[PDB]
RNA sequence: CCAGUUGACACAAAAUAGACUACGAAAGUGGCUUUAACAUAUCUGAACACACAAUAGCUAAGACCCAAACUGGGAUUAGAUACCCCACUAUGCUUAGCCCUAAACCUCAACAGUUCAACAAAACUGCUCGCCAGAACACUACGAGCCACAGCUUAAAACUCAAAGGAC
């Protein structure tokens, strides 16, 4: 009740492919964190707890990035044995 | 080594290493290695400008 | 209490604004700057009136004059917008440093 | 025992300088179960499988051109204060002769 | 092919999708939540006509927020809209819950073609402060 | 003498590793250019490493973006369909 | 040199030759840098 | 840490060892091994990297020395009295081919 | 630092806006504010209006007034601007075109953590 | 890649505020995430729900819900098959990628050398 | 006044970028325009003084839809000033009379530097003040200071014992 709501977060659907637009909207919510925004603004979290949760999320992101890097770096050995002598 | 600048210039002015290098037997020779050896032979004793001799050798090897 | 309207200390050897209109000089005069201009004016005036080697801001006497000018600037700043306690502590530390420097000098 | 300076200067690994986009030719140092670890001097050997275009000429004593890309392959992961080596190179294969 | 942005009738409508401008395609306001839904299918002339609930079927507990009641209400609203002519609509979503995708599937199966999900969820961009934590 | 290893001037030096702003200052008075770094739905900007900018670089860039959003130099709630496609400046994380 | 450059640029601000006409152009004419950019330094709309 | 004196220099994340030090170490080690074999000095090879275990074992076969290029079970040299005989001369020299 | 005004008004006739701009320019020239350029961003207008409080701005222009204020006049200029009527969101700007971002060349490699825990086992 | 953490460390060096406060030992390992399944699924029930709705709208027997009854039968069958396929592929032995233990061993091929 | 497309009234709150780096002795902070912004760069040298407030609270009140101390009405209830649902009173934004205590922790002081009782924020020496070398009594009676009159800086002495505390 302020501006035109037909353009705000209004993804278009092609050939009735509501699944594609819905998946795009869900990916937006997840990446940007709009679902997280709702979950966190719905009720209160102690600023100390908020900063601790932010640090824990940073740690988890670092861990996931390092795991992905290690996987992509060690998947090269998915071949066979080099010598097979001992 | 002193050949670092020579190799840098050779790979910056012209294309990268396209010659087949063996590197098995000691002090192997080919075309790019021969060019590097000629450059080292022409270095120093230049003072004036080494780019002239570089371009001369490049044009002699290519044409 | 240095003068308010004077000329620039850094742009002193530039005759390209003396024989010109008004806006051209205003672009390179005391108008587009801030309190730093008044600080420089006070520094130059007191250095020319006291020490025989002005424009330095490094020597002992120069450092003392710079500290005095900084204290004056902090006082004038606290003269307005008194709702800042960080700047109050800054001025307190400046006064403490002034006392320390004066003691070291006298001793 | 010849000159130590000249020998340390003129050497294959040092003559090739920083291997980067250099087409090197070599042979296979050891037949693999189902790979094609072709050697070519340097610090390490490439790693790949048998290509679909002519994959029989590769013998213990052949000459096939390589590309040489990243002779180190290392990366500090998370807490490992040191490096994690792999003893490989990984390069794009060209062909035969 | 096919611009992702919706051309509002003002700035700027240029095509006629099945002989219907963007304004000719009504809205499908829906209150998606874990409890109930309030469907609203507008007409081509910008006039509401449809409005179905969940408890009217027979349930009164939390079963209204499930997908069954949402789909039934969506089908009823689609039928009420087609009774006078609507066909095309603009899917909308307000809140989170099982009635989110269920309502969309019901609207799609009700004979109405979707062309732009004009969902307007309540995302207070730095507004209402958080409240006391409660078990959700 | 010359055949011994002697640290030279460290050759093989790449020029200034410029990201995208090599020498073109983006203007803060446009629709397409200013929205390129913003989502045309919720008004979100992409990550720092996604754009490839440095610290102060992306910091001031997003500061100016928010200044344009607030002061009234770019629509925040969404984007007008007039400016349809957008060049691939910031690697879009959705749709793709 | 900087003072000379500033004196020369002062004439490029709002000279007397473009006072009311400048306001009229600003209120009616257009003079914007409406140009988009990509990953590199390329001009495009 | 203790490898820094030997490591003379590096070539872009590639260490280079002085040839003189390596040659002297080789001379000393080979002289010691020869003078030990001069009294039936049981030399022991080790190479679990599998890079050249075949060739090392073949060379050990051609010579009179032995190799331990396999897993180290419950004490092969410190507790060699149970898995083997009681009176068994242990190796007086171990040449780690690939430690 | 330098200043920059972006007067955002509506397309209300024309002579009134011209007279207002003339009066503002004359006042700025008589006081002590040097005006740089009086460019314009055309008749562009945001697709969405403002949450005004206390007006309704649909279509409007973007008349720039790149000016430079000294020190003891920003408040007077803000008051003169508020004295207007049809204004979307009056907000002076600091000239950022001349000097770009801070002094920073290009990207640098992120350093890796060196010994964050005791060497034991964990 | 990783966030800044040089100065922001609770050590004797930089006396800045610590940002990364890892409650767990931030040390890489050679083990993939924990294997899990079955907790609060309750999925693949739309066919059963629509069948029950069709049956309630009619009576008790199958007279105008043959499509619904066959859909419910196929849904039960496919739900059993999907639970089995989940427990198999999505947990242990996959068909298209590597296995959990296989990836664990692949990571263990090159563990770490933190003691220098 | 429930779902809003044509719009509406707060001293609110910083949607991804915030993955960014800073100053301040430390509190302390991130959506925006402006006034003024980073003290000495040899260090320390008052817990008998100039000042901050971490969060909160007494007094005079302004004051934000938005929160709770006082809250009613109901799962469960055997016994619930919390839990599961609605908002509200001192207080969150502002000027003054005030205890300045904390986990004001990064429990690791500033400079000169050099190369593991256990948990581990690696080891080795100088510089300056502060700390203690019986716990429960003892963040307390009493004494000295504070416009607190539920408290703050310090804060002891009796009967009991083999202590007591931390790690592994
Ligand atoms: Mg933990
Ligand atoms: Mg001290
Ligand atoms: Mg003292
Ligand atoms: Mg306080
Ligand atoms: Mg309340
Ligand atoms: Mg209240
Ligand atoms: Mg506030
Ligand atoms: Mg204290
Ligand atoms: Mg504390
Ligand atoms: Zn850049």
């Amino acid at each position: 009740a302020k501006h035109l709501k037909f353009i705000a977060r209004t993804v278009m659907v092609q050939e009735g492919n509501v699944e594609s637009a819905y998946r795009t909207l869900n990916r937006i919510l997840t990446m940007d964190g709009l679902i997280e925004d709702i979950k966190h603004r719905r009720y209160y979290e102690k600023p100390c707890c908020r900063r601790q949760r932010e640090s824990y999320e940073r740690c988890r992101r670092i861990y996931n990035m390092e795991m992905a890097r290690k996987i992509n770096f060690l998947m090269r050995k998915n071949r066979a044995d080099p010598w097979q002598g001992c | 080594y002193h050949e670092d600048r020579i190799r840098a210039k050779f790979y910056s002015v012209y294309g990268s290493g396209q010659r087949a290098f063996d590197l098995f037997n000691p002090n192997f020779k080919s075309t790019c290695q021969r060019f590097v050896e000629k450059y080292t032979e022409l270095q120093k004793l230049g003072e004036t400008d080494e780019e002239k001799l570089f371009v001369e050798t490049g044009k002699a090897l290519l044409a | 209490d240095p003068p308010p309207s004077t000329l620039l200390k850094d742009y002193q050897n530039v005759p390209g604004i003396e024989k010109v209109d008004d806006v051209v000089k205003r672009l390179l005069s005391l108008e587009m700057a801030n309190k730093k201009e008044m600080l420089k004016i006070k520094q130059e005036q007191f250095m020319k009136k006291i020490v025989a080697n002005p424009e330095d801001t490094r020597s002992l006497e120069a450092r003392i004059i710079a500290l005095s000018v900084k204290i004056r600037s902090y006082e004038e700043h606290l003269e307005k917008h008194r709702k800042d306690k960080a700047h109050k502590r800054y001025l307190l530390m400046s006064i403490d440093q002034r006392k320390k420097m004066l003691k070291n000098l006298r001793n | 025992v010849e000159s130590f300076a000249s020998m340390l200067r003129h050497s294959p690994l040092t003559q090739m300088g920083p291997a980067k986009d250099k087409l090197v030719i070599g042979r296979i140092f050891h037949i693999v179960e189902n790979d094609l670890y072709i050697d070519f001097g340097g610090k390490f050997h490439c790693v790949c499988r048998r290509p679909e275009v002519d994959g029989e000429k590769y013998q213990k004593g052949t000459r096939v051109r390589l590309r040489l890309l990243d002779l180190e392959l290392t990366s500090r992961f998370l807490g490992a204060t040191t490096d994690t080596t792999v003893l490989e190179a990984n390069a794009v294969l060209l062909g035969i002769q | 092919k096919f611009s992702i942005y919706p051309p509002i009738p003002g700035e700027e409508s240029s095509l006629r999708w099945a002989g219907k401008k963007f304004e000719e395609i009504p809205i499908a306001h829906i209150k998606a939540s874990h409890n109930n839904t309030q469907i609203q299918v507008v007409s081509a002339s910008n006039e509401p006509l449809a409005f179905a609930s969940c408890g009217t079927e027979g349930f009164r507990n939390a079963k209204k927020g499930t997908g069954i009641a949402a789909q039934t209400a969506g089908i009823a609203a689609a039928a009420r809209a087609k009774q006078k002519g609507v066909i095309h609509i603009r899917v909308v979503v307000k809140g989170l819950g099982p009635g989110r995708l269920s309502a969309m599937h019901g609207l799609i199966m009700g004979g109405l073609e979707v062309i732009s999900i004009t969902d307007n969820t309540p995302i207070p961009h730095n507004g209402c402060r958080p409240r006391k934590a409660r078990k959700l | 003498n010359e055949d011994l290893p002697i640290s030279m001037e460290n050759p093989y030096k790449e020029p200034l590793k410029k990201c995208i702003l090599c020498g073109k200052h983006v203007d803060y008075k446009n629709v397409q250019l200013l929205s390129q770094f913003v989502s045309p739905f919720t008004g979100c900007i992409y990550g720092r490493h996604i754009t490839g900018l440095c610290g102060k670089k992306q910091k001031e860039i997003t500061k100016a973006i928010k200044r344009a959003q607030i002061m009234g130099f770019m629509p925040v709630t969404y984007k007008d369909p007039a400016y349809l496609k957008d060049p691939k400046v910031c690697n879009i994380r959705y749709r793709e | 040199r900087e003072v000379l450059q500033l004196q020369e640029e002062v004439k490029n601000f709002i000279t007397r030759e473009n006072l009311e006409a400048r306001v009229e152009a600003a209120l009616d004419s257009r003079k914007n840098y409406n140009w988009a950019i990509t990953r590199e330094g390329l001009v495009v709309r | 840490r203790f490898m820094e004196p030997y490591i003379f220099g590096s070539r872009l994340d590639h260490d280079i060892i002085d040839l003189e030090q390596t040659a002297t170490h080789l001379q000393l080690a080979l002289n010691f091994t020869a003078h030990m074999a001069y009294r039936k000095g049981i030399i022991l090879f080790i190479s679990r990297n599998r890079q050249f275990s075949y060739l090392i074992e073949n060379m050990a076969r051609d010579c009179g020395e032995y190799a331990h290029t396999r897993y180290f079970r419950g004490g092969m040299l410190t507790n060699a009295r149970l898995l083997f005989g009681p009176t068994v001369r242990l190796p007086d020299l171990i040449i780690f081919l690939h430690t | 630092p330098r200043y920059e005004l972006a007067l955002i008004l509506k397309a209300m006739q024309r002579p009134e806006t011209a007279a207002t701009l003339k009066r503002t320019i004359e006042a700025l020239m008589d006081r002590g504010a040097i005006v740089r350029d009086l460019e314009n961003l055309g008749e562009r207008a945001l697709p969405y209006r403002i949450s005004a409080h206390s007006q309704q701005h649909n279509r409007g222009g973007y008349f720039l007034v790149d000016f430079y204020a000294p020190t003891a006049a920003v408040e007077s200029m803000v008051e003169h601007l508020s004295r207007d009527i049809d204004v979307i969101r009056g907000n002076i700007v600091k000239h950022p075109l001349t000097q770009e971002l801070k002094e920073c060349e290009g990207i640098v490699p992120v350093p890796l953590a060196e010994k964050l825990y005791s060497t034991k086992k964990r | 890649a990783t966030p800044s953490l040089r100065g922001r460390l609770a050590r004797f060096g930089n006396p800045r505020k610590p940002v990364l406060k890892p409650n767990k030992p931030l040390i890489l390992a050679n083990r993939v995430g924990e294997r899990r399944r079955e907790k609060g699924e309750a999925t693949c029930i739309t066919e059963m729900s629509v069948m029950m709705a069709c049956w309630k709208q009619n009576e008790f027997r199958d007279d105008a819900c043959r499509k619904e009854i066959q859909g419910f039968l196929d849904c039960a069958a496919r739900a059993q098959e999907a639970r089995k396929m989940r427990s198999i592929q999505e947990t242990l032995g996959e068909s298209g990628s590597l296995l959990p233990n296989k990836l664990n061993k692949l990571l263990q091929r090159f563990p770490n050398k933190p003691y220098l």
